[PDB]
RNA sequence: UUAAUUGCGAUAACGAACGAGACCUUAACCUACUAAAUAGGGUUGCUGGCACUUGCCGGUUGACUCUUCUUAGAGGGACUAU
């Protein structure tokens, strides 16, 4: 239960529609970008004062269609955005100019992810294909793993110094999530588990505990480094996003009903975040697409369909 | 021993647009394989040829009118090349319906 | 006068029958799914079908519907 | 207060009448409030406009036409008759002239005067032709705000046009006079007279 | 800073030009002035009789300054318009052919207009200077 | 090398390329400045966007417009649109985004098209009619 | 040689039309259907399709050569610059023009009209078209003009699935008692059509779903 | 209800077809793609006109790169969306 509770300390809004994803760099907590269905990207610089926690610092007339998956480099200078328009754009954040268009995909690019060295980008599209790009703009590797639809791709950082392999995880629609390495250059394992169909796979801040989310009502977490099945945590609703804490061992889950908070090691069902809206009956209630922390571990951002980002500041009760 | 740059225009005119496009693509591919400096498949104002007519053979009904139109597609493909290479290219590079025409010289 | 035609409605119904999972409420994803699974010789028609499917999905959240 | 200058030179007067106040053609759009209950919103004001001309589409749905500026409406109505079809520029010029004339006339906000005129000439209850067999019997009926407003707008313009045929008194002046008559309700203008007649007709069926 | 030439509100510039011409007395009058309709779509010549041709010349010069290679036909087209055709609707017929030519010749003589290659007319350098001076004067009048 | 954008302005058939660079504060149209334009009455329309955000947002940004198509009114409107776009574009690119958002808000609460382009174009004037819809004259007499 | 491009194209079209007409007239016995002009530098290929290809050919260079000569005479070009090939049409049943010609031939020789139409329809169906229609307008016993519609399957009358889908053939048939007119519209099957869309634009067909088994323990499968 | 035998429902009818729709060309949106001394726009040569200081305004196919506008091509985009 604890004493540190979640209270809203600001609502951020600038996008004129759905916000599909948001991300923060490991180096800089101040800059958190936000990608929208409104063809656009808006970077937030964080100031903490009163209500305006983060104001628009760099907006972009980026892609033509939807900025659907956004991943920024660990340093915070290359911002790589994906789209349904089959392309991916690399962004210089301080200036506000594009660098390289990664043109190769036959369908809509559903996931972008950046390497630990910020060099070997990896993209997956609704195609059956998972391409590997360079920051220059070169196709390196076309991964054929999933027999149906690929949706999410995430990279796990490594500590125990440098064993060789670079660890990737890819969500599917065949009911099998796949594990990749880049150097044994390809497959590591097949992590079967999900009952419904997979949405969001989120790895641990250490880079081993990867939670896979679905539509059924249970999150299935895996231990990647030792190649084993960890636990199945309860959710009840359809899951849209996951957010692992840099602060402690918290998991924050975006569900169909609202937001549900859990922990990694201790099987607890802590707090439910459900904000108040204008109008609405019951089933119409807007639920967040994607949610992300920062690096401080004090703040949570959640991109709602209703345009909203909601800054929950985790602070002590007494 | 030769290699004297003339700069050669290729005309691509026709009606059936798809075929024309295919031809253009083929030409560009061929240029790539022979590796030359070239300006692209430059497109001109696709001229419509309108002929509007009384639908009636004989002028006894309501005044129905039909615009019979002819879509035309004019394409310039500019090559920085000698003549021999152009000749080589134009040995094949002909597909039915589409007009292949070589202007030659700058 | 934007009443969806018989055909579109029928197609939507068929889609719902055969693929009630993989119809994620919002338009865009659903549209793409429709394009993938159902073979439509058009684009506008496909879009219309997608829209109708989304509507059906919305309805089916708030109870059971006839057929 | 404070004339900030640029490379391309703008005259001083224009600079003076710019940022500090959300103005009109040259003077205040601000103030000018509806004296009469009802007809507010449906006689525009509210949203500040700087010219009496927009491309702004309004004939799109229904109640959108009752969000079009009053000056603009007047100008549009002026465009009646074939010799004057289109030619919004001319109409706007006429309106400007009318406004100037109103300003000249014992000071006061010209916009306010215009509003008053619009209010006054609008008929309250009007007869509509009812069948009831065959004979042209009329039964009197309440008139919706928007329709009233429209009628009022029409009437003044009609009066002006009537005046303007064979007259040194250029249309603008006539329009101004009409407005004055409406505002200072003396029943000497066309519009007011017509309204009165309509009311009489209604009475003779009520 | 910079003294501008295009930035003059049209008519004032023309007036200034006319005044300058009047002051100089150097133009050489066409001779067919006032005994002419000037436009093919005219029932009246210029209203003020003497002058107005000067204004026309000034306007022509301004147009020349604005553009590149400009000729007689274009000038004619410019100074044409709508014909009162009675029962028949209006057409578009151009200005008087010789008068414009004469004006151009006069300008050339003074040194405002120079002959351009490819086909047309441009501005002489002395002429350009004069134009600039006129513009400056106009600005002074305004300021 | 200068921070600059090239913006279009579009109404009916009128198109207006405004070029937004950085300098003293020059706003020109076809060589002549922003003042003249000369339908004369419609002058204040082109002044509107400038007025909205103020003279302050121009002492830095220079605007140079080239306009084709349309007539006079349409051309004016196009120019206006172009100018509105240009400033916004500049703000989006180089200046802070808050300012841009504020500008947008100002424009959208006063939406005389501007950042939203004009919608209508003429219906084609089909046969049996002197106009688009307007027919000749049926005469059952 | 050489005019305005548009003009040139127009002229070419006109030439093609003329040629088609000539072939309809000249090669009537030969069972002609379509012309396929290919204009290249020097050698202009002219492909001609017919039912009775042998007749067109002659006895090695008979009629075809004559036709070539005629063409040359018509349009100023020399010997060798125009080449003519006669080919078998890939199933005449889908081809409307050929069918129309056949019908005309049947009429002219002396046969039952209605029965002939039915036979034609049957043949078309056998060939593999989605449907077809024959219309026979004129005097079919008695003075008053009678239309006679005969059909099989669907017949799409409206939409762009006509210029892409239905081969139409109109012919006049000359008779001693009065002129007949035979119209024939043929519904080619979407799949075999190849050019344009491969199915009818209104139609939507969805595939069968594939079964997946959930749970069965999460488990780990390693390499 | 619909522009519609357009649909929902009631219902010895059920599921169908043509016609309406869909389709097709065009008109609209793309500061994302494809390229343009036959569409354009930039920086500097040569100089033309100035204010006379750096800066303006030009013309000139000089050179260079871009493609917003122009053009089409490929797609996308609105489904009454929320
Ligand atoms: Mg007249
Ligand atoms: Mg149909
Ligand atoms: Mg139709």
């Amino acid at each position: 239960s604890s004493n540190i509770m979640l209270v809203l300390r600001g609502t951020l809004e600038g996008h004129n529609g759905w916000v599909t994803s948001l991300s923060t760099s490991a180096a800089q907590p101040n800059l958190l970008v936000s990608g929208s269905r409104d063809k656009t990207l808006i970077s937030w610089r964080l100031t903490e004062n009163e209500q305006q926690f983060g104001v628009p610092v760099r907006s972009y007339k980026g892609h033509s269609h939807i900025v659907q998956d956004v991943v920024v480099s660990a340093d915070g200078n290359y911002a790589v955005s994906a789209s349904w328009d089959k392309t991916l754009r690399l962004w210089n954040l301080a200036t506000g100019n594009s660098e390289a268009r990664f043109v190769g995909h036959t369908g809509d690019v559903l996931s972008v992810a950046i390497d630990a060295n910020s060099s070997k980008i990896i993209s997956a599209s609704r195609d059956k294909t998972i391409r590997v790009w360079n920051t220059v703009g070169d196709c390196a590797y076309v991964l054929l793993g999933h027999t149906d639809w690929v949706t999410k791709v995430r990279v796990a950082p490594k500590n125990l110094v440098d064993d060789g392999r670079i660890t990737f995880v890819s969500a599917g629609m065949d009911k099998i999530v796949r594990s990749w390495s880049l150097n044994s250059y390809r497959i590591e394992a097949d992590f079967i588990g999900h009952n419904n169909y997979i949405n969001v796979v989120q790895p641990s801040p250490d880079g081993s505990l990867a939670a896979s989310a679905g539509k059924d009502g249970q999150i299935y977490v895996w231990n990647l480094k030792h190649k084993s099945a960890f636990m199945n945590f309860d959710a009840k609703d359809e899951v849209f996003a996951l957010a692992f804490s840099p602060s402690r061992f918290w998991l924050t889950a975006a569900t169909a009903s609202g937001i549900k908070i859990y922990d990694l090691e201790n099987e607890v069902l802590i707090d439910e975040l459900k904000p108040e809206f204008a109008g609405y009956t019951k089933a119409q209630d807007p639920h967040a697409v994607s949610l992300a922390w920062s690096a401080d571990g004090q703040t949570l951002f959640a991109g709602y369909t209703d345009n909203v980002i909601r800054v929950w500041q985790v602070m002590t009760a007494n | 021993q030769e290699v004297v740059i003339h700069k050669i225009r290729i005309n691509l005119t026709s009606t059936k647009v798809k075929q024309l496009e295919n031809v253009s693509a083929n030409i560009i591919k061929n240029a790539e394989t022979f590796k030359l400096v070239k300006k692209g498949p430059v497109r001109l104002p696709t001229k419509v040829l309108k002929i509007s007519t009384r639908k009636t053979p004989n002028g006894e009904g309501s005044k129905t009118w039909d615009t019979y139109e002819m879509r035309i597609h004019k394409r310039y493909i500019d090559l920085e090349a000698p003549a021999h290479i152009v000749k080589r290219i134009t040995q094949i590079t002909i597909e039915p319906g589409v007009d292949v025409e070589v202007i030659i010289a700058a | 006068g934007r009443v969806r035609t018989k055909t579109v409605k029928r197609a939507s119904k068929a889609l719902i029958e055969k693929y009630y999972p993989k119809l994620t409420m919002d338009f865009q994803t659903n549209k793409r799914l429709c394009d993938e699974i159902a073979t439509i010789q058009s684009k506008r028609l496909r879009n219309k079908i997608a829209g109708y499917t989304t509507h059906l999905m919305k309805r089916i959240q708030k109870g059971p519907v006839r057929g | 207060f404070v004339p900030v200058e640029l490379a391309t030179t703008i005259p001083v007067e224009i600079q003076q009448a710019q940022q500090e106040i959300k103005l009109f053609n040259k003077w205040s759009f601000e103030d000018v409030e509806v004296k009469d209950a009802s007809l507010v919103d449906y006689i525009q004001i509210s949203k500040p406009i700087y010219v009496a001309h927009t491309a702004g589409r309004y004939a799109n749905k229904r109640f959108r036409k009752a969000q079009c500026p009053i000056v603009e409406r007047l100008t549009n109505s002026l465009m009646m008759n074939g010799r004057n079809n289109g030619k919004k520029l001319k109409a706007v010029r006429i309106v400007k002239h009318t406004l100037e004339i109103i300003n000249v006339l014992t000071d006061q906000n010209p916009l306010q005067v215009v509003v008053d005129a619009i209010i006054n000439s609008g008929p309250r209850e009007d007869t509509t032709r009812v069948g009831g067999g065959g004979a042209a019997r009329r039964q009197a009926v309440d008139v919706s705000p928007l329709r009233r407003v429209n009628q009022s707008i029409a009437l003044l313009t009609i009066g002006a046009r009537e005046a303007a045929f064979r007259n040194i008194k250029t249309i603008a002046e006539t329009l101004a006079e009409e407005l004055i008559n409406a505002a200072k309700g003396s029943s000497t203008s066309y519009a007011i007279k017509k309204k009165d007649e309509l009311e009489r007709v209604a009475k003779s069926n009520r | 800073p910079g003294v501008s030439v295009r930035d003059v509100p049209a008519q004032d510039f023309i007036n200034n030009y006319a005044s300058f011409l009047q002051r100089q007395g150097k133009l050489e009058v066409p001779g067919y002035v006032d005994i002419v309709k000037t436009s093919a779509g005219n029932e009246l010549p210029p209203q003020d009789s003497e002058g107005w041709f000067y204004k026309r010349a000034a306007s022509v010069a301004r147009h020349i300054y604005l553009r590149k290679q400009v000729g007689v036909g274009k000038l004619n087209k410019l100074y044409g318009g709508a014909k009162n055709r009675g029962v028949r609707p209006h057409k578009h017929v151009d200005a008087s052919g010789s008068i414009n030519r004469k004006v151009l010749q006069s300008l050339e003589k003074l040194g405002v207009v120079e002959i351009s290659p490819k086909g047309g007319r441009r501005i002489s350098d002395n002429g350009l200077r004069d134009l600039d001076r006129i513009a400056a004067a106009t600005l002074e009048d305004e300021e | 090398t200068v921070p600059s954008v090239q913006t279009f302005g579009k109404k009916k058939s009128a198109t207006a390329v405004a070029h937004v660079k950085a300098g003293k504060g020059l706003i020109k149209v076809n060589g002549s400045p922003i003042t003249l334009v000369q339908p004369e009455i419609l002058r204040f329309k082109v002044y509107e966007p400038l007025l909205l955000v103020g003279l302050d947002k121009f002492a830095n940004i220079d605007i140079r417009v080239k306009v084709t198509g349309g007539g006079h009114v349409s051309q004016v409107y196009a120019i206006r649109q172009a100018i509105a776009k240009g400033l916004v574009a500049y703000h989006q690119k180089f200046v802070d985004e808050q300012s841009k958002n504020e500008l947008k808000k100002a424009f959208t609460s006063y939406d005389r098209t501007l950042l939203i382009a004009d919608s209508r174009r003429p219906e084609p004037k089909k046969f049996g009619g002197r106009g688009a819809r307007s027919r000749f004259q049926k005469s059952y007499r | 040689a050489i005019i305005s491009k548009k003009r040139k194209l127009v002229a070419d079209g006109v030439f093609y039309a003329e040629l088609n007409e000539f072939f309809t007239r000249e090669l009537a016995e030969e069972g002609y259907s379509g012309v396929e002009v290919r204009v290249t530098p020097t050698k202009t290929e002219i492909i001609i399709r017919a039912t009775k290809v042998q007749d067109v050919v002659g006895e090695n260079g008979r009629r075809i050569n004559e036709l070539t000569l005629l063409i040359e005479k018509r349009f100023k070009y020399k010997r060798g610059t125009i080449a003519l090939y006669a080919e078998r049409v890939h199933d005449r049943g889908l081809s409307a023009v050929a069918q129309a010609e056949s019908m005309k031939f049947k009429l002219l020789n002396g046969l039952a009209i209605r029965r002939a139409a039915y036979g034609v329809v049957r043949y078309v169906m056998e060939s593999g078209a989605k449907g077809c229609e024959v219309v026979i307008s004129g005097k079919l016993r008695a003075a008053r003009a009678k239309s006679m519609k005969f059909a099989d399957g669907f017949l799409i009358h409206s939409g762009q699935p006509v210029n892409d889908f239905i081969e139409t053939a109109t012919r006049h048939v000359l008779l001693r008692q009065g002129v007949l007119g035979i119209k024939v519209k043929i519904m080619k099957d979407p799949s075999r059509n190849t050019s344009g869309p491969k199915a009818l634009p209104d139609a939507v067909t969805i595939i069968e779903p594939k079964e997946e088994e959930p749970v069965l323990e999460p488990s780990v499968k390693d390499y």
